[PDB]
Formats: structure tokens, C-alpha cells, sequence
């Protein structure tokens, strides 16, 4: 699913010495859920990069 | 939740604010006993405050 795929992408970004990122998407309703999940994960910064 | 007696300067300021803005006092001690700032929860569950 998209929710876990974003987590896998972020975990991969943790390696390779990557900390700064920026995402571009479209207006599809399914993509907006991904954007909201990414924003919530960014707001969830108690652990991680 | 036994009733304790707390006083000092902060409570006096609170009483002054309540009298100026027609408020009420419901002072209750924090169960955690700490300020409760941002902390890392167990097993990386989520971000929250205590
Ligand atoms: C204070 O505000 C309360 C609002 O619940 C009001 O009933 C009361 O008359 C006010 N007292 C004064 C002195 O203005």
C-alpha cells in the first residue's frame, strides 16, 4: 500500500546520507492521501532524521 | 488523588487573573510530576507530549 511504501522510501532515504528532500505530485485524490501521510510523518519528528 | 494544599506567588497571580476575568480555579497536580516536554516514546510509536 501507499502508506507503508512511503515509510519504506523514508527508511531508504535514511541511508545513503540523505536528509533534505522535496516531493512533487499531481492532483489525484490518491496522491493527496500520500501527501497528507508524508506531512504527518514530517510532523512526527520525535525520532528519526 | 488526596487533596493537598498549595500556595505561593503563582497561585496569587492566578487568583488575580481569575478575579479580573471572572474565571474559576481548578488547581490539580500533574500525575507525571514533570514539565512533560517532547520525548521519544517506546518502540517509535508516535510523537506526543506528557
Ligand atoms: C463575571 O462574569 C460572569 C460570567 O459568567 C458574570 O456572571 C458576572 O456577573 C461577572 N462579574 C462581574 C463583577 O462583572
Amino acid at each position: 500500500s501507499i502508506q507503508q511504501q512511503a515509510t519504506v522510501m523514508l527508511k531508504i532515504m535514511q541511508d545513503y546520507d540523505w536528509h533534505v528532500f522535496s516531493l512533487v505530485t499531481t492532483i489525484f485524490p490518491g496522491y493527496r492521501e500520500f501527501i497528507s501521510f508524508v506531512k504527518t510523518t514530517v510532523d512526527n519528528s520525535f525520532v528519526g532524521w | 488523588t488526596v487533596p493537598q494544599c498549595c500556595y505561593g506567588f503563582c497561585i496569587d497571580l492566578l487568583i488575580k487573573l481569575a478575579r479580573t476575568m471572572n474565571f474559576t480555579y481548578e488547581v490539580h497536580l500533574v500525575a507525571d510530576g514533570k514539565f512533560g516536554t517532547q520525548e521519544r516514546v517506546n518502540n517509535s510509536n508516535k510523537k506526543e507530549w506528557n
